[PDB]
């Protein structure tokens, strides 16, 4: 079992400010109190969705090295990874430990709440692969930060200044893969995987969108900033 | 512009 020191410091704080934020409980328990109807679970789902973002942005923003970054690169690597690092979690909730309660629930109001049973269906497959990959939280968290800090979003000016940051959470989440799962390996490969298909995941997102209605109701303003529209 | 946003990175 190696790994050295400046990797396990990286993963211990990476780890710590990863558990931080944490949904507010109000938002939460939302969903088991209250019930249905596809226009209160279309608003509590954004309404978590627009929480995630929050977390998200604070995650990143003490993210090592990050504030050292060009000002409106930070911006790309935020709306760059909104989506995807949200694809992320909703794995992480999905599969693994059913601590007997609120997240079989959470399954139900997005199965209708204005959703094409044509979108979950895929979507839900993909979250259960990455189920298959039986995946910690650690593997979640570093997965999260190399999302986050990808070099090759749209938008960044200084590309290397990114690659400095990312390969060190690279090669932690590697020699963490031959730790936990050395059977294979290839694990880390098919994990890298996972992160080239999400990218064509926010596509079809993207896409959902626009013929996501729910009577009339409309997505909270950061929402609409960050999912586009 | 992302005027939402860059707020929330600036003083959240
Ligand atoms: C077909 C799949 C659904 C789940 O992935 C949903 C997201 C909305 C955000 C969540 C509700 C996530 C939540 C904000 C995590 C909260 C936390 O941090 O604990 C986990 C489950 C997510 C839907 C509706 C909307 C966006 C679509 O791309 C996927 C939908």
């Amino acid at each position: 079992a190696e790994l050295t020191v400046d990797q396990q410091t990286l993963l211990d704080y990476i780890m710590d400010s990863y558990s931080k934020q944490r949904m507010p409980q109000e938002i939460t328990n939302k969903i088991l109190k209250e019930e249905f109807s596809a226009e209160e679970n279309f608003l509590i789902l954004t309404e978590m969705a627009t929480s995630h973002v929050q977390i998200l942005v604070e995650f990143t923003k003490r993210l090592p090295g990050f504030q050292t970054l060009d000002h409106e690169d930070q911006i790309a690597l935020l709306k760059g990874s909104a989506v995807e690092a949200m694809f992320l979690r909703s794995a992480e909730i999905f599969n693994k430990k059913l601590p007997a309660g609120h997240a079989d629930l959470l399954e139900e109001r997005i199965r209708k709440s204005g959703i094409s049973d044509e979108y979950i269906t895929p979507m839900f497959s993909f979250y259960k692969s990455v189920g298959e990959l039986k995946m910690t939280q650690e593997e979640y968290a570093l997965l999260t930060a190399i999302v986050i800090l990808s070099p090759d979003r749209q938008y960044i000016k200084d590309r290397e200044a990114v690659e400095k940051l990312q390969e060190p959470l690279l090669d932690v989440l590697q020699k963490l893969c031959k730790i936990y799962q050395p059977e294979n390996p290839q694990h880390f490969a098919c994990l890298l995987g996972r992160l080239t298909e999400l990218r064509t995941f926010n596509h079809h997102h993207a896409e959902m969108l626009m013929s996501w209605r729910v009577n009339d109701h409309k997505f909270t303003p950061l929402l609409c900033e960050i999912w586009d529209v | 512009e992302n005027a939402l946003l860059r707020y929330l990175l600036d003083k959240d």
